[PDB]
């Protein structure tokens, strides 16, 4: 849970890098 | 397509007169029309007249041209834009999504709902804070905000000298 | 800063060369230009008639049209979204 900024950073971004890749 | 075609068809060019071939010159007559001429080969020709679209809606038109674009495969880029002043943007709601802002949404979400759970006790008795809580900071996407909610509406009228 | 660029009068200072041809050159751009209802009929069931007098004021009338020699588009995924306020 100590890494939960983390996890919807990395949601977040992984999402856009997904996106302008597909 | 304003000139009046039936009369003036013959009588354009002189050559073409000639050679009898005046009722295949390239004009607007003789939900939308299909133009033949555009299946064959097209080398001498570098202009495209667009006819049609004044008076509409403008979201069937461009709707419109954008398919007759699509099915005919032409070469060209299509804008609108508008006549006025900008507060005349009050018939619309306004949002949107920028990349550039994602990664910051959540890395402040997220640290807002962890003071959330240190300072429990007095904030959840404070009504501001609770709002705040619950109008933003508790929505998936900054694109569901609207540009209305980011400003007082009073002091915006009062910006205005028409609002004395 | 994206908004204020619907308006021609300002949008024309950055992109300055528009006419009107009647169409567009082959590769070029096509701009389209329109106005609210509210100025063209300036003055001319009945709450339907109301409902129908206000929303037919509201609309988006295609008045104009100009052209310009260059295509400016080229993978972001940003936008701006505008949605239809209710009466």
């Amino acid at each position: 849970a100590a890494d939960t900024l983390n996890y919807f950073e990395l949601k977040g971004l992984m999402t856009a890098y997904q996106q302008r890749l597909a | 397509y304003y000139l009046n075609y039936p009369q003036l068809y013959q009588y354009w060019s002189y050559d073409t007169y000639r050679k009898g071939r005046s009722q295949s010159h390239p004009a607007y007559f003789y939900n939308i029309t299909p133009n033949s001429d555009l299946l064959h080969r097209l080398d001498d020709y570098s202009f495209y007249r667009i006819e049609g679209h004044i008076g509409e809606a403008n979201a069937t038109a461009l709707q419109r041209i954008l398919d007759y674009q699509q099915r005919y495969n032409l070469a060209f880029d299509v804008i609108t834009l508008k006549i006025g002043n900008l507060q005349s943007f009050q018939d619309i709601n306004i949002s949107g999504q920028f990349d550039d802002l994602n990664a910051d949404f959540g890395r402040i979400k997220d640290t807002f709902a962890k003071l959330w759970q240190r300072y429990e006790e007095s904030w959840s008795r404070n009504v501001f804070l609770y709002t705040l809580k619950r109008v933003f900071f508790d929505k998936t996407s900054l694109a569901e905000i609207k540009s209305d909610q980011l400003f007082n509406p009073i002091v915006a009228r009062a910006s205005v000298k028409e609002a004395y | 800063q994206i908004m204020e660029l619907q308006l021609f009068h300002k949008f024309a200072q950055n992109n300055p060369g528009m006419e009107h041809l009647g169409g567009v050159p082959k590769g070029g751009t096509f701009v389209l230009v329109y106005v609210d209802g509210r100025e063209l009929v300036r003055n001319l069931s009945p709450q339907e008639l109301a409902t129908s007098r206000e929303l037919l004021n509201r609309e988006d009338i295609v008045v104009g049209d100009f052209c310009l020699p260059y295509r400016f588009s080229s993978p972001t995924v940003s936008y701006v979204l505008t949605q239809p306020r209710p009466i």
